[PDB]
Order: C-alpha cells, then sequence, then structure tokens
RNA sequence: ACCUCGAUGUCGACUCAUCUCAUCCUCGAGCUGAAGCAGGUUCGAAGGGUUCGGCUGUUCGCCGAUUAAAGAGAUACGUGAGUUGGGUUCAAACCGUCGUGAGACAGGUUGGUCCCUAUCUAUUGUGCCCGUAGGAAGAUUGAAGAGUGUUGCUUCUAGUACGAGAGGACCGAAGCGAGGACACCUCUUAUGCUCCAGUUGUAGCGCCAGCUGCACCGCUGGGUAGUAACGUGUCUAUUAGAUAAACGCUGAAAGCAUCUAAGUGUGAAACUAUCUCAAAGAUUAAUCUUCCCAUUUCGCAAGAAAGUAAGAGCCGUCAAAGACGAUGACGUUGAUAGGUUACAGGUGUAAGCAUAGUGAUAUGUUGAGCUGAGUAAUACUAAUUGCUCGAGGACU
RNA sequence: AGCGAAAUUCCUAGUCGGGUAAAUUCCGUCCCGCUUGAAUGGUGUAACCAUCUCUUGACUGUCUCGGCUAUAGACUCGGUG
RNA sequence: CAAGGAACUCUGCAAAUUAACCCCGUAAGUUAGCGAGAAGGGGUGCUUAUGUAAAAGUAAGCCGCAGUGAAGAACGAGGGG
C-alpha cells in the first residue's frame, strides 16, 4: 500500500504541495503505514503562504490509500491518489479545513475534530 | 568437482548393482500363437477379437 | 458414498435475495448504507456508476464510483450483504461487460444512455 | 546455455493436433506416438460431434481446425466429412475413434501406437 | 479431557454472514455419521482412546481381513479407521451425529494432510530471500542460502543437523486450533466452521475439540435478510 | 617463525547463519543521596529480537527519525568449489614530491578477465533389498527427538495509593496493534500459451463476407481451475513440578540471635512436560485386531518335492500425489481417464437476415454465440477370455 | 602575474552558505600554498566526448517482497559417448 | 507484474519511458557558424464531399480501451574536471 520514501498530495490548507514519509511509527520494521496510522513526514514543496515552509518536518495521519483495505463488513475502500493531513503533537489538526474525502476508520482511533470539519465521509 | 581418491571395483559393483533390468510382462494372443506385450498388439492386429492393422 | 458439489448452493440457501436488480457496466446506480455508531442507524445514499458485477451464487458483489470534489471514490459492496440496499435509476448503452477505463478517465465521458 | 532451437511451442502444438486430425479424417488409421494420439483425440471427437449438424455455421467452424492432405484437398475433405462420416454415427455419443498400443521402435525406442476410427 | 472428534469431507470454502454486519469467510465440510469400532480401556492399556471409522463402501470392495473385523462386530464395512485418545463415553455399536460434540459457536480445531506441493527450493519454504538481481548476479542467483559454521579443523568440517535446505513441502498432516464453527445442518448432513481449512479440497479432514481453548463458547447467530418484494 | 611456496584466495558489502555471557531489552530480586513516574548500581537468566537512511569502498565514525533496545563478542578477524569487485594491487596514463636517470612514493588520481559438469564425509528430501524365528492387511503405544518461546499502544480500576504543588503508579482486566510462523484462496489484486472479444499489416482458403498462418502470445481489454501475496483466519497464551538469585518458618552447633544441619515453605521468558511435527532398522527390533494354513509321504528325516489356497507384486487407465520411485483411487462384478449431455464461471450481443443511411455502420431477431483444466450422470472409447512371489510355524 | 584544499592539501571527516532528514563525495568563497605557479605552461573559453563526477522532472522488479506462465536443458526412458 | 518509485547498489549498471510523419513553439551562453530535432505541446483510424495528376488540407459522420493500433526508429534539464 504505503511503503518508505513515498511522495503524496496535500489535502488542506498547510501551504505545502507534496509530503514525503520519513518513518512508519508503531513498531521497528513496519514496513507499511494503512489508513489512520500516523507516519512522521516531511515537505517538499509549499507555496509562500502557510504556517509551514521547507525544511521542518511533521508528523501526520494517512487519510488516503490507493492500493486500499478491506473492512471488517466486507466493503473494500478505494482510492485514485495518496493523501494525508497534518497536526502538530495533539488531535488537532494544523489546517482549518480539509479537502477530499475522508475514511470512517478514524474513528477507531478518535481523531473526531478531523472529521467533524469534512465535506464528505464513508 | 571431481573425485580426490579412486573409486574402487567394489564401489563401482555396488553402485551398479541396482542396474538389472525388469523382467518384462508378456501375454498370449488369442488367435494367434505367440507371446506379445501387455495391453499391445501382437504382429497379427487382433488386440482382441478385433483387428486394426493390415498385415504387420 | 460421493459429492454432488452442489451442495454450495445447496447451504447457501439460507442467506439468499431475490429482489436485487440487473445491470452490468453502465446503468446509473444508487445505494443506500446503514451504519450502526449509536442507538439510531445511519441512513447514507451513494449514487453512481457501475464498474463490475461478478460472482456465482453467494460472490455476487459490485463497485460502485462517484466523484467528489473533482476526486473519484470506488467502493465495493457485497450484493448478499444485510442493511445494504440497492437501486436503479438510470441504465446505459455499454460494450464490454467489465470496465476499466474510468481509473483515468472523469467528466466529459459520460456513459450514452441505451433506448 | 544460448541459441537454442524453437523447440515445441503452443502454436506448435495446434499445428501438430491440425495436421494429426486432417490426416486421420483423410485415411482413418495412423500409426504415431502414444501422447500426441490422445492429445488429437480429443480435437478428432470434438470435430466429429461437430459435424454431425451440417448447417453453414458449424461448416464454417471445422474450417479453423481443418487441413488438406496428400490425397485430398481443402473442400474434399470438407465435403468427404459430412459425407461419408457424420451421417454414420447418429446414436453413438462420443467415442468416434480409439487407440491400441504398438511396440517400441528401435532407432529411438520412443512409445508407438496405433489409432483408428469405429467400426 | 473431553476431546471428542469427528471425521468428514471438505469440499469447498464459501462465506456466510450473520448479525454486527461483520464478515467471517467459511469452509464447508460434508460430515458423515462416524460408527464406534472400539475403546482402549484406560486400565487395560494405560491410555484412553475411541477408534472409530468412517467413509463406508461396499462390503466385498474391502480386503479380507477387514471384512472379517467388521463381520465380528457387525460394524458397516468402511473405508477410513483412526482413532484419538483420551475420547471417553463411547460404547461400541453406536452412531454419532455432530451435534453431541460441540455447540454453536465454542472454540474447536481442525486437522487435515497438507496439500501437496512437490519438490520445492528454500525461498518457498523457508521464506529466504532471492538474492540479488542487479549489479552483476552470477548464473547462481537464486540460491538455498550459505551454510558454513567455520573453516578448518577446529570448528568445521560439519554440516549443521538439520538445517533448512531445498527439499519436500506439504503433503503432511497439520492441524489449525481455535476455531469457531458457524453453522449446523442436520435435515442436510453438513457443517460451515469460520477460517481457513488446511488440506486438498475433496480430502479427509478431522475436527475435534481444541485444546487450546478448553470448551468456551461464545455464540454467532445468523441475521435473515430484511429487504424483500 | 612451529605447519603452507609441488600455491591453505586476502578487505568490505548481500544471503545464510550457529554459539558464549562481561545483558541491549522483556523478566526475578536486593541496595539507595529509591515521596511516586522515570531512576543509579550488584547478583540470576541465552528464550527471542536487536531499525530504516544520508556521507562513506569500507568496519567504524557523525548525523536524521523511530523503536524494547539499536548488545559485547566468537567461528581461516564465519560465509568467491554462492554473487560481485568499490582496493591495498597487476601492465595505460595525471599531477605533487624525490632522483643528474631509467623510475619510485597506503601521496592522492580514471579504466580494468573472479575457472571448476559432485567421488567420500556431513546435511536436506526421497527409494530397492533384507531383518524383526510363520506370512499378510490394518490400528496403536512411546525409546531417543525437532520446531514453536517477541512485545507495544488505548481504556478501567484510579487522578486511587504517592507527593505540599508539579506530576503520576505497582499489582490486574479488556480492546486494538506490529513482527514472525502455520496454513487457505470465498472475498482484493498478481499470473493464468489449444479461454473469450476488438483489432493493423501481410499471404492464402478462387473472389465479397467470413477464417487461418506469421509478425514476442502480433497488439489490446478481460478472464476458467490450479499455483501465489499485498488478501482471510489461527498461532506468540495459559496453567503443573523441581529450581538460579532473592524471600521465609521451626530450630540448635554458639542457653542469645539466626532461611539449614533435620523436617517443612514462597518464588523468573531459564529447566521437565503441558503446544505442534515425526517416530519400533527403539537390533534394547514393542502392543493389539483380523485373515491363510495342516496333500500319510517319497534323496543322506534332511521338514524333501506336489509349496498359499490370504495377499502382494508385473502392466494399464489416472491425480488428491508427482523429477524417478512412491503415495492414493480404479482395472467390464467399473465410474480410473477420454468423449457426449446438462449446468456452472468467464467473455458480451456469434454468423447469416431484415430495416435506416449512400457510406463507414446502428437497431431487432440475441441475456445470442463462444469457451483448456470446474461440477453431476452417461460403458460411447480406452483399463483383455494375461504372468510372478507368496501357507504345516527350529525351541519357551 | 594568474590561480588556489584545485586530478596538486599529509594533520583534513579545514571554516561558512547551498541543495537533502542526515553531505569524507558536490558547487562559490576564505588561504602560514608542509610541496601551486607561468613552455615539463597559467588562466578563461563557444561546439563535441561509447570520458569522470554530483542534484534533479517522467520512467520502471534496482528495491519493500516475491510470484506466475513458457520454452531448451536440467529429471526418466532408447542409441553413442 | 498491484502500491510505493532509486529507499538497492561504490555509482539510475541493467531494464523501462520519448520513438515514424506533419503542424505550433524554443532559452542561457558564444568564436555568431551553433547550441536546436533544445525545451514544451498538438493531429494521424474508417467513410463521404471539397479537392492537383496522386497525396495534401478541410468539413461532416461513424467505430473503439487505445488509432505510425503490431514491427522496426533520441529519456532530458543543469553546474564542475
Ligand atoms: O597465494 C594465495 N594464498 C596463499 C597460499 O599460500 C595464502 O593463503 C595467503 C593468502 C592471503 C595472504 N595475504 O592476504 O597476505 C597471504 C597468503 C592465493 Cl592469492 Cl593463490
Amino acid at each position: 500500500m504505503v511503503s518508505f520514501m513515498t511522495r503524496l498530495n496535500v489535502a488542506d490548507n498547510t501551504g505545502a504541495k507534496q509530503v514525503g514519509i520519513i518513518k512508519v511509527l508503531g513498531s521497528t520494521r513496519k514496513r507499511y503505514a494503512f489508513l489512520g496510522d500516523v507516519v512522521v513526514v516531511s515537505v517538499k514543496d509549499a507555496i509562500p503562504s502557510g504556517m509551514v515552509k521547507k525544511g521542518q518536518v511533521l508528523r501526520a495521519v494517512i487519510v488516503r490509500t490507493k492500493k486500499g483495505q478491506q473492512r471488517k463488513d466486507g466493503t473494500h475502500l478505494k482510492f485514485d491518489d495518496n493523501a494525508c493531513v497534518l497536526i502538530k503533537e495533539d488531535k488537532s489538526p494544523r489546517g482549518t479545513r480539509i479537502f477530499g474525502p475522508v475514511a470512517r476508520e478514524l474513528r477507531e482511533r478518535g481523531y473526531n475534530k478531523i472529521l467533524s470539519l469534512a465535506v464528505e465521509v464513508v | 568437482a571431481v573425485q580426490q581418491r579412486r573409486s574402487s571395483k567394489h564401489r563401482r559393483d555396488k553402485r551398479r548393482s541396482h542396474d538389472a533390468l525388469t523382467a518384462q510382462a508378456l501375454s498370449v494372443c488369442q488367435k494367434c500363437g505367440k507371446k506379445k506385450l501387455f495391453h499391445r498388439v501382437c504382429s497379427c492386429g487382433m488386440y482382441g477379437d478385433l483387428r486394426v492393422k493390415k498385415a504387420y | 458414498k460421493i459429492n454432488k458439489q452442489a451442495l454450495i448452493d445447496l447451504v447457501e440457501q439460507k442467506q439468499l435475495k431475490a429482489y436485487v436488480p440487473e445491470f452490468s457496466a453502465g446503468d446509473e446506480v444508487n445505494v443506500a448504507i446503514k451504519l450502526k455508531e449509536k442507538e439510531k442507524v445511519r441512513i447514507q445514499n451513494f449514487t453512481g456508476t457501475v464498474l463490475r458485477r461478478r460472482g456465482k451464487g453467494i460472490s455476487e458483489t459490485f463497485i460502485v464510483r462517484k466523484t467528489t470534489d473533482g476526486i473519484p471514490i470506488e467502493k465495493n459492496f457485497q450484493i448478499h450483504n444485510p442493511n445494504i440496499s440497492i437501486e436503479l435509476k438510470r441504465r446505459g448503452k455499454v460494450r464490454r461487460a467489465y470496465i476499466s477505463y474510468m481509473r483515468e478517465r472523469s467528466g466529459k465521458a459520460a456513459k450514452i444512455k441505451e433506448r | 546455455s544460448y541459441i537454442n532451437k524453437p523447440g515445441k511451442t503452443s502454436a506448435w502444438r495446434v499445428m501438430t493436433v491440425r495436421q494429426q486430425v486432417s490426416a486421420v479424417l483423410a485415411y482413418g488409421k495412423i500409426e504415431t506416438t502414444l501422447k500426441k494420439a490422445k492429445n488429437t483425440q480429443k480435437r478428432l471427437d470434438k470435430l466429429i460431434t461437430l459435424a454431425k449438424v451440417d448447417n453453414f455455421n458449424n461448416r464454417r467452424q471445422v474450417k479453423k481446425w481443418l487441413l488438406n492432405t496428400n490425397l485430398f484437398d481443402v473442400d474434399q475433405l470438407m465435403d468427404h466429412l459430412f459425407s461419408k462420416v457424420a451421417p454414420k454415427y447418429e446414436k453413438t455419443p462420443g467415442g468416434y475413434s480409439r487407440v491400441l498400443k504398438l511396440g517400441p521402435r528401435r532407432g529411438d525406442a520412443t512409445e508407438m501406437a496405433i489409432l483408428q476410427l469405429t467400426d | 479431557m473431553e476431546i471428542r472428534g469427528i471425521f468428514g469431507v471438505k469440499v469447498g470454502m464459501s462465506q456466510v454472514f450473520t448479525t454486527n454486519n461483520e464478515r467471517l469467510p467459511i469452509t464447508v465440510i460434508y460430515c458423515e455419521p462416524n460408527q464406534v469400532a472400539g475403546v482402549k480401556t484406560e486400565a487395560k492399556d494405560k491410555y484412553s482412546a475411541t477408534l472409530l471409522s468412517f467413509d463406508t463402501v461396499e462390503n466385498k470392495k474391502l480386503n479380507k481381513p477387514q471384512q472379517g473385523f467388521f463381520e465380528k462386530n457387525n460394524l458397516k464395512p468402511t473405508k477410513h479407521l483412526q482413532e484419538i485418545r483420551n475420547m471417553t463415553g463411547f460404547e461400541m455399536g453406536q452412531q454419532i451425529t455432530p451435534q453431541n460434540l460441540f455447540q454453536v459457536g465454542e472454540y474447536v480445531d481442525v486437522s487435515a494432510i497438507s496439500k501437496g506441493r512437490g519438490f520445492t527450493g528454500a525461498i518457498k519454504r523457508w521464506n529466504f530471500k532471492i538474492g540479488p538481481l542487479g549489479h552483476g548476479a552470477g548464473y547462481p542467483h537464486r540460491f538455498q542460502g550459505s551454510v558454513q559454521a567455520g573453516r578448518g579443523g577446529a570448528s568445521a568440517q560439519r554440516v549443521f543437523k538439520g538445517k533448512k535446505m531445498s527439499g519436500h513441502y506439504g503433503h503432511e498432516k497439520v492441524t489449525v486450533q481455535n476455531l469457531r464453527i458457524v453453522g449446523f445442518d442436520e435435515a442436510n448432513m453438513l457443517v460451515l466452521v469460520s477460517g481457513a481449512i488446511a488440506g486438498p479440497e475433496g480430502g479427509v479432514v478431522l475436527i475435534r475439540t481444541a485444546k487450546k481453548k478448553p470448551g468456551v463458547v461464545k455464540p454467532i447467530e445468523l441475521a435473515v435478510q430484511t429487504e424483500k418484494a
């Protein structure tokens, strides 16, 4: 699905355009990062507006996987490109509004502030 | 690689102990007196009381 | 004795439905899905286009594509699944039982509706 | 390990089975190897059971597998199939051909066998 | 131990649904009433076991000694004969239906001979990574792995006993435990058990009470479809 | 300077490792300048793991981000009869230095051949013969064994015990993970070469239409069964016994005190099994059930020739197996394989025809036609009116 | 004179800035240049190099992580060896 | 060959992506010749009519996932020696 050193889109108003993976979190050698799993990442190129520019590193939550995973019910979610959402340390986001739909699986880990500020959910 | 000490005649004999060919089973045709193969036709043709080939 | 290999269908009769509409690749469809996260079941509507329909007697499944904010969404549904309902609103002309071209084209390429 | 014969190919197998079934339909008795005879028996049976209708569609459909022989041309075998082969089988389903096991040769000592039609 | 076992033939895999909107793939096993052949008395042979037979066939199709043995005890002529340790309380000449052993959702284990694989390398047998396919390969580039534990006459000359090597795979008796069976069919004589089931499609499969969790139940009841004309 | 010059192929990387404990982590416990979290140190413990990248030819070393940590080591500083060659280091040439010279300098600098078809041992799988004092078919027991042995996060008890605030548990319960292993392929993708449809060029089937050959399978889009993972389950747990360190009673040698001398206890991923796998070639050859048996009797009674009569083997159709052998089912008393019929799944409107257009084409006849290996019946075809070994149990 | 840790710099993994998450390699500078240096040439240079070196856009099994089919061998059988 | 797209490796080695024709459009630098086919894009099928002598080109219509349908035909931009 999502592997080490992966560039994906930015789906929130943080100023960045491309996000690159730094390392998957959890235990060592996880080798993958699925929906809802937090991952340390960095920015690649950003517009002058925004609270973050080139050079800094953050922790983000993956919200879009192209391969997709099968839910416990039987509905296997799919997406075309890959997106992510940025936070600072806490569950609160670093951006006001989020572009694009977000999966329901975040409810299994919290992040209700992210879903409450979305335009469409699964 | 190759052998480092020569193989004795005993070694080759024990190796070829399995060389003996099996005794192939035979069968007697029901109309042409001969010892043919098994499940197979003889030189005449009647694999059973039924033919297939002309003469050979 | 012996086995029939049709017992797969024989036992599967416990979970089945005979009210599923017919649709292959282009008919405009809608799915109503029920979610259970509170005391009240939440109802979500999902309109869009068909991608594939496949199954033998229980593996009958389909794929629905929609668009939102210029981003496409593919969702896979099991036909025989509680609290999932399907309906057809506008069927259309198709040339293949399975399509895969929508993964790179969106908009200005809608399926022409047949007679 | 370079420069290798093209060897046996899927297209080669199709050509071989077409040639063998055409030859069998031409003469009726063929001495060959056991494996190829067993492989071509399926196509022989399919062609014979398809020939039982004598309509344009199936006759077009059997042109794919057919091929001319030394003694009879393409149209010759095409007419022969529905003239003196298909009418001979109308009550017997399948089993229009059979194989018997010949002896092994001496040059290569392969497995040789004869293939014939139904009496 | 309360271990009890029944044989059957696993015939295919097909998922069924239930309440809570949860997905669970299921496998279908054609069951058959197994006849008791004997019981080893615990005091008589120092171990307790129950021997049964199944897959009945034509009486004359079996060999003479087994036919005579079944004639002596009036046991139905069968093709398969096997026993299970510590199975207690089942006298001879009795027929067993699968409803006497397991509840609707208690823990189960399933055993069967693994499906065949033929000869295979250590790559497909011990998860050994493939050698480098780029920047120079050498005509060997898919290899069993180095084995040498030393060079000389002090820690060498020996290849380790039973180290992973490219060998036979499959066609061996395996077992998977902690299984929750979900479907009974006495009117049709079939069972449906959750999870993947080992064994080739059409082989002999043995269903027993798992020793992992000694009989703890948690039912799973099916949910009937509600949408209809 | 002790074996090697009649050649024991050197650094590092990849894969594969195995072993010790001076323990990196989990675990047990003591002491504390240990209020509690987190700590510092001594002893026990080898069960498992011990990250990914940038610079780097490198091991290092530095750094970035995570984790339970990023263990110290050992084996011709393991692993070229497994891969390469980035280099000390070959023949070409640069510069710097040295030399009056050819030239030299771990001074740096660009390029640059890595041979070997397996004899014995060892190991991984797997067969034939013989033996187990009758023969054969089955089912067992356990002799000695092998593998599996990692933890995290969230919540509750509980903002409780603790500490003045800050801050924040031991002990337990539940859910969710990652890693690895065992399997399986219904659901998701991967492949799916006599499967389906579109399709260019070219040459044929005389020609139109339609089909074939060839152009990697001609290309493309899918896709049967089986094989596969990224997909689905389960496993990592639990308890019992004896113990390391540690913790104790009663009790004296030593009127006291005191875990030890006796008796009697607590107590760790270590250990024995509980889990899984195989196992009577366990010669120390085990147990049980069933089936076959009694032709006086003839050479030097020597169990000598009538000598299986149960079964097994030869050959064949085959795959649930499969390099070969085996294994498993079946040989006209039959469903073992092929063919036929029907259905499944896939492909998606076969070909001809009529209509509309003028013309490529569209519509209806058409949920049609097609389809290797899927499934159930079918003796239509192929497994024959063939051959060999094989019973009176030396004695208890 | 010019140039300068450059193919020349041993202490050097010299300072700083950059490009990256991290830069012994890279580029512009700084200069006790241990031993730079102007015909054994210095400096700059348009085009070119099966030249060396470094960043980077599309691209892909190089890789995370392996799998499937096909042939010809490899395996059995027959002839030579 | 799914997703990632050089994270492998001393080094994007190998392999893959741009390929044929026609039409737009093309920079630094310079010895003014070049760089340049730079870079970056667009159209190619069949039928009808317009069309020169053929092909061009044009407009309309039709088919499909794609239309030099396969085959054979440059991956580039930078700074340094
Ligand atoms: O000479 C060789 N090996 C010699 C044999 O006497 C010996 O093994 C050796 C190996 C390495 C070495 N060295 O690296 O200095 C010296 C001797 C090989 Cl290079 Cl052919």
